[PDB]
């Protein structure tokens, strides 16, 4: 649905459809991104619903694969980002430099590999500041921990709050065995996006297009190794 | 009155004595009629007695009040309670009608005739005359259609209905346009229970109550006279008990739906329990609660937005397992709840974060955060709070009271289906007085 | 054998203000009735310290602490004070990892004081106190931030000082009665 | 109706002394474990495994987390002679609530 | 529509509060409440 | 502390002993001890069933 | 690791006639299973026990 | 002093008491706010006799381990591969002669 | 513990919330009701921005066909526009009183069609509906 | 999914309508009594 067919629904008629969880299609418009005046412009409404989710595999088959193998949804419609905002600078040669600051920009995206691992990472573009002509324009964002410094796990440990041992075993605990589990680690990690612009309408200040993204997973605040995410959708902006 | 020895029934079942005695049994229902009459008017009066400006209704422990206000009696925009005379002519009204209507119970219990079907065939009746019981069942359901019909004179003609949605805040306003489509009527009718549908717990305006109720009292009245000019068809006659008993466990079958859908609607609904006279809906505390500490902490300076929390969701906003926006934490299970504060700031997708942002007014600040210390929590001997609270404040939300009221009554009338419909099938094959010795019907079967 | 008769019909309840007289050395305040005589020392130079029956984050604490000084303009301006003595409100020494994913702070920050209130209010006998408000929030988020009200003054060459916590869920459910209640009657 | 029904009324009401008097026997043995405090408190094989991936859980560990808070904020007050004065920062609590 | 809640009921003249059983068992609370579902709240009232 | 850790089992050796000089033999199957019983108990079980209900009669 | 090394011996005799892919996803040649449908392991291990 | 943890604790918070019995360190749960945590206090382990003689250690992590090793009394050497023991303490036989008698 | 300047945050009203729900004060207090009639600047000024929000944000909201928009916004910063009224009109003497009151229930009817053609989504007829209701809105706020 | 919601309907409405119409069916004279 384009953003004015969107406005014309009640929020009776959108709850419970999927149509929340889009991003809004830009009709009309055109492909070339000249018709953007050369400036400064603040970005708003700023989506990003991804069209799927990859996930990188080391290939036991030798030869460094390393393929994005396709994965299942476990988390439901609760995956796009959504009412970002930021500047938008377009050149008079057609360069882009998109610069994002607020909204949701981030949600938890749990996903099955083929074998029963379910691979949560945390999907977000915060911080996100790309650059580049608008075939290509790409940059390089920040991916928070997963979980927070005070998430505690099954045991009570935890990073900010929580014991730093196995209390369970008042013997076997601080154990080298589990002194990796016992200390918990929310340090942030950053990972790269490609965007670019498909379509763009000048009257109303609104660009569309797609994107590919690469991110670490979540890594158990520490205690287990990521994996390579590839996130691949739609963005739709309005500038103004 | 009667005996065991001439009866059968002992004094812990004496009622049951008043099965074929159709003029005391009259009296009887006349007599419980006066009862209920005289509880709302001693209520009425006892409440407004009670009843000081400086605290909500809610807060004072009130349930027949906030009926009244709901009828647009003595309340103004927003919910104030401007005026009290409304509900004392209202109580007085109850009270002086419960002693004619307690007059009439003694005298058609003790004086009066006690069969009606030798001196006035038209009120007398035998529980098998299918006919005669239908045209009873045809008569009462008229005056219950023209009750229902009084609802919507009152809210189209007479004043009108307080609207908790109305625009430019909440008041008694006058319904003009009720929704009366088969597709709406339908729509509440047939949906699922569960969340997000609540069946008719989630009519969510005036025009659809009042519009509702049109359905009923042309339904009833039309049923009335369909039940008057008509006898129960062939396959009815074969598929009921035609006893006394058995048409009072239909009555507690039906009555047991309605006690729960009663408990259901004072728990959820906002549009015909107002939030302003019977307090937050649990659902309501719980959204109240991270509104609440939304708008506190942007001021305090962050961007609720992106605010990442301990599980790596939304602390303030997350997304519902179909996309709207909505509060973050373990208020994502009430993300349903619709109430007059929080609807502004919703457009189309959820939530609005530049309505949430930059144009949050301070009513909807007040509403939510008076609700969230008015939360539906609270202990028998009336402390809120939560279990491990101190007696501090003396108060329980008064959709506590009638959820946990009108749900036990709602499941004990239920015992009286199960009860009163078990034993009339017995009476009525002849085996509730125990098996026959003679004739056991186990013995006669094969052996298994 | 103490011999009262019990107080039946009694009709008038002895204290039911909520607060209770304490005469310190050199200091007097009123601490609430329903808190008791905590027995730990969390600060130095701590001679007083109740806390709530009900919540343990519900405390209060008159810290006294030689300086060499007259007046409290003397430490510093209300602001610079303040500064000075952050390790009223706790440290997040043990927690020394970096994190983004702590909502509502500052990176690599777990705790955060937020100052509400400055104030050089003086006493009747002409005693400079700086008093100070300020809700303390952390990412677990506990009780929803701490209300913690402090009033400080020298005297002697000693600095008094009282520093009311409360909890928020506390604060907005009835505490902050027996809290502000306690900070106003600090007198040295 | 439940497939299975008495036959002989003696060992019917047998039955009915038999399963009132076994339970509490069996009860009065647990708790002359506890008096020793030979208690079933743990299982050590999930213990164990729950220490080694911070990802297992089951309602057994969530229920190890809820007596950790019993003990905890109950021993100050349950038990005067111990003397214990615990401070705030060393009790266990999730976050927020 | 909780149970009995008891919590400083008996309290001396001076305001005090005398604890009784019913406070013993409120501790025991305090301690179940604080630790179930860890990280499911983000704000102090258990509301929901 | 390793390296008094390992003091120990350089020196004097740990405890609760072992048959003989060594008897550990961690490469038996012990799934063999299952196996040993169930192969007893059951044959033995049938041979005991038939018995007494033959011996009775 | 082979089946024939893991000491599985009904195995082959299912992936022999044609069962190659199994409800978890995966398939016995390496590849991503591509809707499994009733006949997976999974699935003809619960019919004969059905 | 490590206030040693009493016979009916399964899990018993670590504290640091002086010679009056005053807290005055100990291992926070909440390592947000901390009034009390060892790094703030700066306490140190230093150990006389036995293996470690002389030896002493400021690290707050290790002092924390040996903290938690002194609420369970004196502080010994355990050898947990021998037997592959799991690390819960188990009963004596005069727990098990009184229990089953 | 690092500080945080947040002295302006009581500006703007931090308090707000603190002050609703505060069991000691009044309901008039905690909801702000009585504040409203205290200073009837306070409910004057909220008229006058109600004003605004009809006359200028609901035109485009029609035009454009944003129909969950045009219907919050009659009943966002506008939520208090009957408590406003009526606390004006209560100042008036009784023979002005009367007519206020009369006024007022014209253009409380006329909101309400509006209100009803924006449920109904029905353009042509919410576009007349909003020019009566600007109209008889400005018919009460003369007579304040 | 709709293939099994539409089972599953078609399923539940045969067992709710057995109840029905099986009740219809002169349910009160199946007794042993006289
Ligand atoms: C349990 C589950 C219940 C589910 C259904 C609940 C509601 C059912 C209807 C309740 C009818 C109460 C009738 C009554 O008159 O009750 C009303 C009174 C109310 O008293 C007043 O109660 C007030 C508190 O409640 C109310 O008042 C407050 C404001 O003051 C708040 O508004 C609060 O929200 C509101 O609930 C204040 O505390 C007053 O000080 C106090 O006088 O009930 C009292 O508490 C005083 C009377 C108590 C005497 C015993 C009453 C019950 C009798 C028999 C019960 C069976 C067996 C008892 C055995 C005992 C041992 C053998
Ligand atoms: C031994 C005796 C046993 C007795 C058991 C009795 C239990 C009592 C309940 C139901 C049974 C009695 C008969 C129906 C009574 C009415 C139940 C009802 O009005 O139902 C709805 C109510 C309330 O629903 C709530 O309705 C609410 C409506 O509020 C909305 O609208 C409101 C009004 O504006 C407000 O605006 C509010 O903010 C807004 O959110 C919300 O939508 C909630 O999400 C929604 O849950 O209770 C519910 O939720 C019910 C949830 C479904 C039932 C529970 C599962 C049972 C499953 C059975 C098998 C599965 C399916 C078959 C079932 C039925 C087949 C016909
Ligand atoms: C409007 C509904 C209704 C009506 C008209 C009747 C009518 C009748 N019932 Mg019935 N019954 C009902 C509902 C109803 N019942 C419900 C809801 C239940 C489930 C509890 C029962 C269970 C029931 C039983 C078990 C029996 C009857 C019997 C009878 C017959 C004689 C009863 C009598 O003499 O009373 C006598 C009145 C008393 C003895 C007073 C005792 C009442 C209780 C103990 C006290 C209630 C007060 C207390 C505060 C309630 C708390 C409720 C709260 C917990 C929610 C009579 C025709 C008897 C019968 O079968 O006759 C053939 C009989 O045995 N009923
Ligand atoms: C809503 C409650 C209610 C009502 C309306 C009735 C009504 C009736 N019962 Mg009943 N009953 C009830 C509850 C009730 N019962 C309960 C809880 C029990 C269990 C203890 C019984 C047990 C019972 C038995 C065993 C019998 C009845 C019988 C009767 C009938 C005749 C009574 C009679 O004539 O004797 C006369 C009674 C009196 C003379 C007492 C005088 C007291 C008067 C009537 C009360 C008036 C007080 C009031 C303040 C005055 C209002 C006046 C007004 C103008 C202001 C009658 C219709 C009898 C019957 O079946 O008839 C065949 C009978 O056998 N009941
Ligand atoms: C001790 C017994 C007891 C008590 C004290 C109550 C008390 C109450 N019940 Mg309850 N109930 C009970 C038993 C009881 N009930 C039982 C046993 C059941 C069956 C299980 C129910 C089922 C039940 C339901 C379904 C509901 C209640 C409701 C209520 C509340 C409102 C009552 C009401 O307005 O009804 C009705 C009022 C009348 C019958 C009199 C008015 C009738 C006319 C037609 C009204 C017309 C007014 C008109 C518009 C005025 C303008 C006039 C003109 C200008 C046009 C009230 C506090 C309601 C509630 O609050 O939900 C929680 C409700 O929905 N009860
Ligand atoms: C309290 C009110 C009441 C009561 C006690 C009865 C009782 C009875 N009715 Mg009656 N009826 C009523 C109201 C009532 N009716 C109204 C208001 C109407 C107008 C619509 C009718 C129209 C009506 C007709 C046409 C017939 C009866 C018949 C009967 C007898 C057969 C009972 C039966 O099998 O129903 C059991 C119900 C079913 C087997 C089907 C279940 C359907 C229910 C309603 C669930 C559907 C829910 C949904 C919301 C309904 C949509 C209806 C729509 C208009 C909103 C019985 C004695 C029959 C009879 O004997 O003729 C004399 C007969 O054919 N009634
Ligand atoms: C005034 C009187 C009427 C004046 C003008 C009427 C004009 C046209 C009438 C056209 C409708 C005729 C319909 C055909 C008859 C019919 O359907 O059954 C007409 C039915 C026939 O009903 C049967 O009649 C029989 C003979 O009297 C027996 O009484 C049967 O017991 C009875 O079931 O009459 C009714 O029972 C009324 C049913 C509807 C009741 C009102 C429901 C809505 C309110
Ligand atoms: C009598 C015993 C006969 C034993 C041999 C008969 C054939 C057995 C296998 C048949 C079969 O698997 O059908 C399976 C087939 C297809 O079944 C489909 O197979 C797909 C394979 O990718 C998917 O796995 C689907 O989940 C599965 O439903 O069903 C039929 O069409 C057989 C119909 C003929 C059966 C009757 C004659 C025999
Ligand atoms: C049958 C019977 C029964 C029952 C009965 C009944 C149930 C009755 C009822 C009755 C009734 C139901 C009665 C009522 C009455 C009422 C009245 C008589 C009223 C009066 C009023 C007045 C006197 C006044 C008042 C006032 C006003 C005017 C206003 C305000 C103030 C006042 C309140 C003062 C029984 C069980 C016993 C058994 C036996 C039989
Ligand atoms: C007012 C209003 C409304 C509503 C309306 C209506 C219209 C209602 C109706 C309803 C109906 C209309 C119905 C209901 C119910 C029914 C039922 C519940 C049924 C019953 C029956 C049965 C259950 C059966 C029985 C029998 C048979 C015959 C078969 C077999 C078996 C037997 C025999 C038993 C609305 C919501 C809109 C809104 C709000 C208000
Ligand atoms: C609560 C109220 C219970 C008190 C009722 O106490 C009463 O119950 C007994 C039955 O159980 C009565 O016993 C009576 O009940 C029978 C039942 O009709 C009567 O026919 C007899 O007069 C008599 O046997 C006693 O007269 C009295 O003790
Ligand atoms: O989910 Mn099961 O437990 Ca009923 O409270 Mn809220 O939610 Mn959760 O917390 Mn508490
Ligand atoms: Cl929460
Ligand atoms: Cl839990």
């Amino acid at each position: 649905l384009t953003f004015d067919q969107l406005q014309g629904l009640t929020y009776l008629q959108v709850k419970g459809t999927g149509i929340a969880n889009t991003c809004p299609t830009l009709d009309s418009g055109s492909s070339n991104v000249k018709d953007l005046k050369p400036g400064t412009y603040k970005l708003g409404k700023f989506c990003m619903e991804p069209t799927s989710f990859t996930v990188k595999e080391e290939s036991q088959f030798k030869g460094g694969d390393a393929e994005f193998v396709p994965t299942k949804l476990m988390t439901r419609l609760t995956y796009t980002l959504d009412e970002m905002s930021g500047q938008f600078k377009v050149d008079g040669s057609g360069n882009v430099e998109l610069k994002e600051t607020d909204g949701i920009d981030y949600a938890p995206v749990t996903v099955q590999l083929p074998g029963g691992e379910r691979v949560p990472f945390l999907f977000s573009v915060k911080e996100l500041d790309a650059k580049g002509n608008a075939d290509g324009f790409g940059g390089e964002f920040v991916v928070p921990s997963y979980r927070g410094a005070t998430f505690l796990d099954p045991k009570g440990r935890g990073a900010a709050t929580g014991y730093d041992t196995a209390v369970a075993l008042p013997a076997a605990g601080d154990d080298e065995e589990y002194l990796k589990e016992n200390i918990k680690s929310a340090g942030a990690m950053k990972g790269q996006a490609v965007f670019s612009i498909a379509k763009v309408d000048a009257a109303t200040g609104e660009i569309a297009g797609v994107f590919e993204s690469v991110q670490p997973s979540d890594t158990d605040l520490g205690a287990k190794a990521p994996k390579d995410v590839k996130i691949t959708g739609l963005w739709y902006a309005q500038l103004s | 009155g009667r005996d065991q020895e001439s009866t059968g029934f002992a004094w812990w079942a004496g009622n049951a004595r008043l099965i074929n005695l159709s003029g005391k049994l009259l009296g009887a229902h006349v007599a419980h009629a006066g009862l209920i009459v005289f509880w709302a008017g001693a209520m009425n009066l006892f409440e407004v007695a009670h009843f000081v400006p400086e605290k909500p209704m809610y807060e004072q422990g009130l349930i027949l009040l906030p009926h009244l206000a709901t009828l647009g009696y003595g309340v103004g925009p927003g919910g104030e309670v401007i005026d009290t005379y409304p509900y004392f002519v209202s109580g007085v009204l109850h009270l002086i009608s419960s002693a004619v209507l307690g007059f009439g119970g003694v005298y058609h219990s003790l004086v009066g005739p006690e069969t009606l079907e030798e001196s006035f065939p038209f009120f007398g009746y035998v529980w098998k005359d299918k006919n005669k019981m239908t045209t009873i069942l045809g008569i009462h359901l008229i005056v219950l259609g023209l009750g229902a019909w009084l609802l919507v004179w009152k809210a189209m003609y007479f004043g009108g209905i307080y609207d908790t949605w109305a625009p430019g805040g909440g008041d008694v306003r006058i319904i003009t346009n009720p929704t009366v489509s088969p597709g709406v009527i339908f729509g509440y009718l047939f949906r699922s229970p569960f969340g997000g549908d609540g069946w008719i717990v989630s009519v969510d305006n005036m025009e659809d109550v009042i519009g509702g109720h049109i359905w009923i009292g042309t339904l009833c009245i039309f049923g009335g006279i369909w039940h008057i000019l008509t006898k129960p068809w062939a396959w009815a006659r074969r598929a009921f008990v035609w006893s006394g008993e058995a048409y009072l466990s239909y009555s507690l079958g039906a009555i047991s739906i309605m006690g729960f859908t009663a408990c259901c609607m004072a728990w959820f609904n906002t549009t015909a329990y107002p939030s302003e006279f019977y307090g937050p809906t649990g659902p309501e505390a719980s959204q109240s609660q991270t509104f609440t500490f939304l708008v506190r902490d942007q001021r305090l300076g962050a961007n609720v937005a992106s605010a990442q929390g301990p599980t790596g969701l939304g602390k303030y906003l997350m997304r519902s397992p179909t996309g709207e926006i909505i509060f973050g934490g373990e208020t994502m299970r009430f993300w349903d709840f619709r109430g007059p504060w929080l609807e502004p700031l919703r457009g189309p997708n959820g939530l609005d974060l530049n309505k949430l942002k930059n144009d949050i007014q301070p009513w909807q600040e007040r509403r939510a955060a008076e609700y969230m210390t008015h939360a539906p929590l609270g202990s028998l001997n009336s402390v809120g709070g939560v279990a491990t609270e101190i007696n501090a404040v003396n108060y329980v939300s008064p959709r506590s009271w009638l959820a946990t009221s009108h749900f036990c009554l709602g499941f004990f009338f239920f015992v009286g289906h199960l009860w009163h419909a078990g034993r009339a099938r017995a009476a009525a094959a002849g085996f509730e007085k125990g098996i026959d010795r003679d004739n056991e019907p186990v013995l006669s079967m094969r052996p298994l | 054998a103490y011999g009262d008769a019990a107080r039946v019909f009694a009709g008038n309840i002895t204290n039911k203000s909520g607060f209770i007289p304490y005469a310190g050395e050199g200091f007097a305040l009123l601490i609430p009735s329903k808190w008791n005589p905590s027995k730990e020392q969390d600060f130095p130079g701590v001679v007083l310290r109740y806390e709530d029956n009900g919540d343990a984050v519900n405390n209060l604490v008159v810290l006294v602490q030689k300086v060499g000084k007259n007046n409290i303009d003397e430490l510093g301006s209300p602001d610079k004070f303040l500064q000075d003595n952050a390790y009223l409100f706790g440290e997040s020494a043990a927690f020394t990892g970096e994190t983004l994913s702590e909502g509502g702070f500052l990176p690599n920050k777990v705790a955060a004081a937020s100052v509400l209130d400055v104030q050089e209010a003086t006493d009747k006998k002409g005693k400079k106190y700086y008093k100070y408000e300020v809700l303390t929030r952390s990412a677990d988020g506990d009780e929803g931030g701490r209300h913690q009200l402090i009033a400080a003054t020298v005297s002697n060459g000693n600095l008094y000082l009282i520093k009311v916590q409360c909890g928020d869920k506390r604060w907005f459910k009835g505490a902050k009665r027996e809290a502000i209640g306690a900070w106003d009657s600090f007198t040295v | 109706i439940f497939g299975v029904a008495f036959s002989n009324k003696r060992w019917l009401h047998f039955f009915m002394l038999f399963v009132p008097v076994t339970g509490l026997w069996m009860s009065a043995i647990g708790v002359v474990g506890l008096a020793l405090n030979l208690r079933a408190y743990d299982f050590v094989s999930q213990e164990i495994r729950a220490a080694e991936d911070p990802e297992f859980e089951t309602f057994y560990t969530k229920n190890i987390l809820l007596n950790e808070g019993i003990r905890a904020w109950m021993a100050a007050q349950d038990q005067p002679h111990e003397k214990l004065v615990f401070p705030e920062e060393v009790l266990p609590r999730g976050n927020a609530l | 529509l909780n149970g009995f809640n008891f919590n400083q009921s008996v309290v001396d003249s001076q305001g005090r509060v005398i604890n009784t059983w019913a406070d013993i068992i409120n501790r025991a609370n305090l301690g179940m409440e604080v630790m179930h579902e860890r990280n499911a709240h983000n704000f102090p009232l258990d509301l929901a | 502390x390793x390296x008094x850790x390992x003091x120990x089992x350089x020196x004097x050796x740990x405890x609760x002993x072992x048959x003989x000089x060594x008897x550990x033999x961690m490469e038996v199957n012990i799934l063999g001890v299952i196996a040993t019983a169930l192969f007893i108990i059951i044959p033995t079980s049938f041979l005991l069933i038939l018995y007494v209900k033959t011996a009775s009669q | 690791n082979p089946m024939w090394r893991q000491g599985m011996f009904v195995l082959p005799f299912m992936t022999r006639l044609g069962i190659t892919q199994s409800w978890g996803g995966w398939t016995i040649s390496g590849e991503t299973a591509s809707n499994p449908g009733i006949w997976s392991y999974e699935g003809v291990a619960a019919a004969h026990i059905i | 002093f490590v206030r040693r943890m009493p016979t009916f604790f399964e899990t018993f918070p670590v504290v640091l008491l002086d010679k009056d019995g005053v807290v005055r360190a100990d291992v926070p749960f909440r390592r947000s706010e901390s009034k009390y945590s060892i790094e703030q206090v700066g306490v140190s382990v230093t150990f006389y006799g036995g293996e470690l003689d002389g030896v002493t250690f400021s690290d707050p992590a290790t002092v924390k381990k040996y903290a938690r090793r002194a609420q369970l009394g004196e502080i010994f050497e355990f050898d947990r591969a021998t037997l592959q023991s799991d690390g819960v303490f188990r009963t004596s036989p005069r727990g098990w002669f009184t229990f089953a008698h | 513990l690092d500080l945080f300047d947040d002295r302006k945050a009581r500006q703007a009203g931090f308090d707000i919330i603190y002050e609703a729900r505060d069991l000691d004060l009044p309901q008039g207090v905690r909801d702000g009701l009585a504040q409203a009639r205290e200073n009837l600047d306070v409910a004057k000024a909220r008229i006058k921005e109600a004003e605004k929000r009809i006359d200028a944000d609901l035109d485009a909201y029609i035009a454009k066909a944003y129909w969950t928009e045009g219907r919050n916004e009659l009943r966002r910063q506008v939520g208090t526009l009957r408590f406003d009224l009526n606390a004006v009109a209560d100042t008036l003497p009784k023979a002005a009183k009367k007519e206020a009151q009369a006024a007022k229930n014209e253009f409380l009817a006329a909101v309400e069609a509006l209100d009803l053609q924006l449920r109904k989504k029905n353009g042509d007829k919410a576009a007349a509906a909003l020019a009566d209701t600007k109209a008889k809105l400005d018919a009460v706020i003369a007579k304040l | 999914m709709l293939t099994l919601k539409i089972f599953v309907y078609t399923v539940v409405t045969f067992f709710v309508s057995l109840f029905i119409f099986g009740f219809l069916s002169n349910d009160p004279g199946r007794n042993p009594g006289q």
